[PDB]
RNA sequence: CCUCCUAAAGAGUAACGGAGGAGCACGAAGGUUGGCUAAUCCUGGUCGGACAUCAGGAGGUUAGUGCAAUGGCAUAAGCCA
RNA sequence: GCGGGGUGGAGCAGCCUGGUAGCUCGUCGGGCUCAUAACCCGAAGGUCGUCGGUUCAAAUCCGGCCCCCGCAACCA
RNA sequence: AGGGCUACACACGUGCUACAAUGGCGCAUACAAAGAGAAGCGACCUCGCGAGAGCAAGCGGACCUCAUAAAGUGCGUCGUAGUCCGGAUUGGAGUCUGCAACUCGACUCCAUGAAGUCGGAAUCGCUAGUAAUCGUGGAUCAGAAUGCCACGGUGAAUACGU
C-alpha cells in the first residue's frame, strides 16, 4: 500500500496502482510488474507483504517521487540560471519549444488576463 | 552676440579644415593614436555644432516646455474624424520614436467612427519646440469608406500645439495699495 | 524507557566527555516534549477542533488541552478565550516514548524527508520542528483521514546553548542535515 | 495520569521490511508493519557534468 | 538535434579562431555570426561576441554552457511588454 | 487672451491647411516648405522628422 | 450627580474658567477556601501571514480593574478553580 | 451661533444600531446590423473629504482640519 | 553573412482534439477505392523498445514498392472517476532530412499530466449514399499539414406545409 513514501490505491490494478508513483507511468509500471513476477491484473491488496516487499525493491531502481522532482527543477534551475533562450522562455512563462504566442499559449500563459 | 556667433562660426570652418588636415596625415602615417585623436576632435565638434543647431533650432521663448497637442475633427464629419484619430495615432508614434512620454487628458471619440477630438500631453526635453511647428490644419485626401460609392472625398483636421506654462503664483495685496474708509 | 536508558548509559558519558562537565548534572537532560496544533480554522466549524484533538491524542497516547485565544484579534476573526488550538505535553517514560517513536518510525515515513535542519535551536537549546501531515504516525489510520492535519513539536532541554542542545540531540541520532 | 480520559496505551510489536523489530508501546492496537524504518531509510543510512556528457557523447 | 554520429556541429573559421586564441592566450572577444556553432570545452573562459542580428553581444563562456549553440545566448528580439 | 489665440486659430475646413496627405497619388506635401514624400505609410507610422526639421530650419 | 485642576501642602472655596463621565451592570461580576501573576518585545516552530496556537528568553506591572478620572491595589483590589 | 452633508466617472443608498459598500446611468468585452444607435449577453471600477483618536475591529462612533449647503444674525 | 517574416497584455474568423461507457485500453481477426514512384518507390533479411539503421530484391509498373485500411467483429478489462477520460505543457534521452534544426523542422522513447464533465447572447452546414463518422491517397515538397485536392467503408433523421 505504501511505496515510495506515499500510498497507492488498494482497490486498483497493480499497474494502474503503480502509476501513482510520481515518476513510474505505464511503461515503468509494467517494466516493474514483470520484475517483480506479477500479474498486472492483480489488485494491490490481494498482495502478500513480501510481494509488496519486492515491488518496493523494484521501484528502488528508478528515480522517482523527491529525487526525480529535484532532478527536474535542478535542470530548470540550470536553464534559467544560463540564461538561454529555454531560461529565458522559462522565467517569463511563455511556451519553451517554439510555440506561438500570437494566439493560444494558454497552458503557459494562465487563464486570460483582460486589460 | 555677433562675435560669439562669427567666431563659432569661423572656429568651425577653422577646426574643420585642421580636422581635414590632420586625418589626412593621420591617414596617411597609419597612426592609430592620431586617427583616433582626430576622431575625439570631430566627435567634439560635431556636438558643438549640434548644440548650436539646437539653439537655431529653438530660439523660442517656451521651446524648452512640455506642450499640449489637441486635435479636432473638421470638415469631413465621420471621415474628418478618422481621419483625426489617424493623426493621433501619428502623432503618438513620432513621440514614441523621439523619446517623449504622453499621456491623454481627454477624449471625445466620434460616434461612428474615429474620435471627435483628443488631448495629449507631451513631456521631454524641448517638446514644445520640436512639436510647435504641426499646429495647423491637416487636409487629406482618399475615398471615403463612409461613402457608398467610394467617392473620392477631402477631410480636415486641426491640430494645435500650446506649451504646458506653470500657474501664476497668486500674491495678497499689500495692504500700502489700499484705502479704507469707514462712515 | 529504552531512549532513557540509552541516555542515562550513553549520552551522559559522550556528553561529559564532550563538554568536559565536572558533574552529571551539568549534563543536558530533555526536560518535556510538546505537541501543539494551531487549529485556527475551528472557528468556523468547533467539530474540526474535536478532530484535530482526537488526532493528537491518538499521536501522542494522551488527552490534549485545548488552548484559547489568549487576546481578541480582529485579522484572524478570533475573540478572547475562543478555543482555536491544542497540545500536549509529555514528561517522563510518556517523553521517552514518544521520542523513540518519532526518531524511529515517524521521522523515516517523512514524505521526502532530506533531514531536519540544525538551525531551528531556540537560541538556548530548546529545538522546534514541524509536522505537515500527521498521516507520518502510523497510529493515525491512512482510510480514517478526515482533513490533513499537521503539528509542531518542541523538545524542550535543560542546555544552556545551542551548541548543548544539538550535542544532545544528535546523541539520539537526531536525523540533522 | 488521570483514569478513564487517556486513550488506550499499550505495547505493539513493529517490524519493518528491513527485519528490524522494536517493541514499542503505542495506541493503535494491531502490530504494526513498516516499509521503512530508522534502520534501513536512506538518509539514516546515509546511502542518500557538462564537459563530461559532451566528450563522451562525442568521442572522437 | 543532429544526429550523434555526425559529432557536433561547428563552423571551420570559428573553430579556427577558438584554437589560435586557446593558443596564443589571447583575451580580445572573438566576433562572430555563427549562431549555429556548437559550445565546445576548449572555449571555457573565452569572450564570444555572437552576433544577435544587429550587433554583437558578449557571452563569456562557462562550463555550463558547453553542448549549447552560440545562438541560445543572443537574443535575437526585444521585447519589454505591452501597455508599458 | 484665450479668446483672442481661439479666433486667430484657423478654420479647419477648406483652404486652410499646412500639410497635404493624398492617398490616391501617394504623395505628401507641406504647404509651407514645398518638403514633399511619397512613402505615406511611413509618414503615417511617424516619420514626422523630415517636416520638422524642415520647418524648423525655415524658420 | 461623579473625577481632576483652578484651590494658595487640614477642610472648604467663584466665573457663560480648563478637561472628562453618570441616569447603569452583575445570582455572579457577591461570600469564603485554595491556587496563580501582567504588558510588551526577541528567538525557534505545519498551514500561519504584521498579528492566532506552541517553546524558551528579556522585561518587571510599562498590565489589569464591567464603564470617566483620581487615589489605591502583590498579603494583591488583578486572574483561575 | 445652530443644523446638515462629502461613498466606483455622474446622481443617489448603506451611518442611526461598528464586522457585511447597493441602485440607476456611465465605462469595457462579445453579439445583432452594410454600419451606427437602440437592443441582447457578459465584465470592470469607490480601501467612503482629510487627518487623527476609540475599538479585537470604524463608510459607520468621537475630535480637529478642508469644502459645500441651509438657517440664525435682533432691541440698537 | 546574421536577424525578421514564427514577436505577444489582447480581440475575431476557419480548423483539429476532447470533455467518455454508442467509450478507453489489450489480444485476435474480416471487408475497400483511388493514386504516386528513377537524385524515385523501395521489398526481404538483420540490428534497435521505437523513430530508424545496415545490407539489398523488384519496378518507369493491372507485374515491384509505397501498403496490415480504419470504423467493424470476438474475447477480456476498466465501472462513472477529472477517471485505465483528456493529452496540453515541461524535463531527460534520441532518429532523420538538410552545409546548417538556437532563434525556428518533423518524428521516437522515458517521465510529466493542464484546461476541459457538452459551452451566454448569438450563429452555421446538410433533403440520400446526403449529414454524421472511419480510414486512404496526391500535389507543394531535401525535410516540414490539424490546410487543400481527391478516394473508398459504415451510414441516418426529417420535410405536415408556405
Ligand atoms: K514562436
Ligand atoms: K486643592
Ligand atoms: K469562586
Ligand atoms: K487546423
Ligand atoms: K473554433
Ligand atoms: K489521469
Ligand atoms: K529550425
Ligand atoms: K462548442
Ligand atoms: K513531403
Ligand atoms: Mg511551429
Ligand atoms: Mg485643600
Ligand atoms: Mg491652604
Ligand atoms: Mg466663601
Ligand atoms: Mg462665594
Ligand atoms: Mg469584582
Ligand atoms: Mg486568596
Ligand atoms: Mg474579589
Ligand atoms: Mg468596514
Ligand atoms: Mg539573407
Ligand atoms: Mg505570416
Ligand atoms: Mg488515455
Ligand atoms: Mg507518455
Ligand atoms: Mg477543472
Ligand atoms: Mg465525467
Ligand atoms: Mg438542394
Ligand atoms: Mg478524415
Ligand atoms: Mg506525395
Ligand atoms: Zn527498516
Amino acid at each position: 500500500a505504501r511505496i515510495a513514501g506515499i500510498n497507492i490505491p488498494d482497490h486498483k490494478h497493480a499497474v494502474i496502482a503503480l502509476t501513482s508513483i510520481y515518476g513510474v507511468g505505464k511503461t515503468r509500471s509494467k517494466a516493474i510488474l514483470a520484475a517483480a513476477g506479477i500479474a498486472e491484473d492483480v489488485k494491490i491488496s490481494e498482495l502478500s507483504e513480501g510481494q509488496i516487499d519486492t515491488l518496493r525493491d523494484e521501484v528502488a531502481k528508478f528515480v522517482v517521487e523527491g529525487d526525480l522532482r529535484r532532478e527536474i527543477s535542478m535542470s530548470i534551475k540550470r536553464l534559467m540560471d544560463l540564461g538561454c533562450y529555454r531560461g529565458l522562455r522559462h522565467r517569463r512563462g511563455l511556451p519553451v519549444r517554439g510555440q506561438r504566442t500570437k494566439t493560444n499559449a494558454r497552458t503557459r500563459k494562465g487563464p486570460r488576463k483582460p486589460i | 552676440s555677433l562675435e560669439a556667433v562669427v567666431d563659432t562660426l569661423d572656429q568651425m570652418k577653422q577646426g574643420l579644415e585642421d580636422v581635414s588636415g590632420l586625418l589626412e596625415l593621420a591617414v596617411e602615417a597609419d597612426d592609430e593614436e592620431t586617427f583616433n585623436e582626430a576622431v575625439a576632435e570631430l566627435d567634439a565638434l560635431e556636438e558643438k555644432l549640434a548644440q548650436l543647431e539646437f539653439r537655431r533650432m529653438f530660439s523660442g521663448e517656451y521651446d524648452s516646455a512640455d506642450c499640449y497637442l489637441d486635435i479636432q475633427a473638421g470638415s469631413g464629419g465621420t471621415e474628418a474624424q478618422d481621419w483625426a484619430s489617424m493623426l493621433e495615432r501619428m502623432y503618438l508614434r513620432w513621440a514614441e520614436s523621439r523619446g517623449f512620454k504622453t499621456e491623454i487628458i481627454k477624449e471625445s471619440e466620434g460616434e461612428v467612427a474615429g474620435i471627435k477630438s483628443v488631448t495629449i500631453k507631451i513631456s521631454g526635453d524641448y517638446a514644445y519646440g520640436w512639436l510647435r511647428t504641426e499646429t495647423g490644419v491637416h487636409r487629406l485626401v482618399r475615398k471615403s469608406p463612409f461613402d457608398s460609392g467610394g467617392r473620392r472625398h477631402t477631410s480636415f483636421s486641426s491640430a494645435f500645439v500650446y506649451p504646458e506654462v506653470d500657474d501664476d503664483i497668486d500674491i495678497e495685496i499689500n495692504p500700502a495699495d489700499l484705502r479704507i474708509d469707514v462712515y | 524507557a529504552k531512549l532513557h536508558d540509552y541516555y542515562k548509559d550513553e549520552v551522559v558519558k559522550k556528553l561529559m566527555t564532550e563538554f568536559n562537565y565536572n558533574s552529571v548534572m551539568q549534563v543536558p537532560r530533555v526536560e518535556k516534549i510538546t505537541l501543539n496544533m494551531g487549529v485556527g480554522e475551528a472557528i468556523a466549524d468547533k467539530k474540526l477542533l474535536d478532530n484535530a484533538a482526537a488526532d493528537l491524542a491518538a499521536i501522542s497516547g494522551q488527552k490534549p488541552l485545548i488552548t484559547k485565544a489568549r487576546k481578541s484579534v480582529a485579522g484572524f476573526k478570533i475573540r478572547q478565550g475562543y478555543p482555536i488550538g491544542c497540545k500536549v505535553t509529555l514528561r517522563g517514560e510518556r517523553m521517552w516514548e514518544f521520542f523513540e517513536r518519532l526518531i524511529t518510525i515517524a521521522v523515516p515515513r517523512i514524505r521526502d524527508f532530506r533531514g531536519l535542519s540544525a538551525k531551528s535551536f531556540d537560541g538556548r537549546g530548546n529545538y522546534s520542528m514541524g509536522v505537515r501531515e500527521q498521516i507520518i504516525f502510523p497510529e493515525i489510520d491512512y482510510d480514517k483521514v478526515d482533513r490533513v492535519r499537521g503539528l509542531d513539536i518542541t523538545i524542550t532541554t535543560t542546555a544552556k546553548s545551542d551548541e548543548e542542545g544539538r550535542a544532545l540531540l544528535a546523541a539520539f541520532d537526531f536525523p540533522f542535515r | 495520569m488521570k483514569k478513564d480520559i487517556h486513550p488506550k496505551y499499550e505495547e505493539i510489536t513493529a517490524s519493518c521490511s528491513c527485519g528490524n523489530v522494536m517493541k514499542i508501546r503505542s495506541t493503535v492496537g494491531h502490530d504494526l508493519n513498516l516499509d521503512v524504518c530508522s534502520k534501513c531509510h536512506p538518509f539514516f543510512t546515509g546511502k542518500q557534468g557538462r564537459v563530461d556528457r559532451f566528450n563522451k557523447r562525442f568521442n572522437i | 538535434p543532429r544526429s550523434l554520429k555526425k559529432g557536433p556541429f561547428i563552423d571551420l573559421h570559428l573553430l579556427k579562431k577558438v584554437e589560435k586564441a586557446v593558443e596564443s592566450g589571447d583575451k580580445k572577444p572573438l566576433r562572430t555570426w555563427s549562431r549555429r556553432s556548437t559550445i565546445f570545452p576548449n572555449m571555457i573562459g573565452l569572450t564570444i561576441a555572437v552576433h544577435n542580428g544587429r550587433q554583437h553581444v558578449p557571452v563569456f563562456v562557462t562550463d555550463e554552457m558547453v553542448g549549447h549553440k552560440l545562438g541560445e545566448f543572443a537574443p535575437t528580439r526585444t521585447y519589454r511588454g505591452h501597455a508599458a | 487672451e484665450k479668446q483672442a489665440m481661439e479666433d486667430n486659430k484657423s478654420d479647419i475646413g477648406w483652404g486652410s491647411q499646412i500639410r497635404s496627405y493624398v492617398l490616391d497619388d501617394s504623395r505628401i506635401k507641406d504647404l509651407r516648405t514645398g518638403v514633399e514624400t511619397r512613402n505615406t505609410q511611413a509618414v503615417l507610422d511617424g516619420s514626422l522628422d523630415q517636416f520638422i526639421e524642415a520647418s524648423l530650419k525655415a524658420g
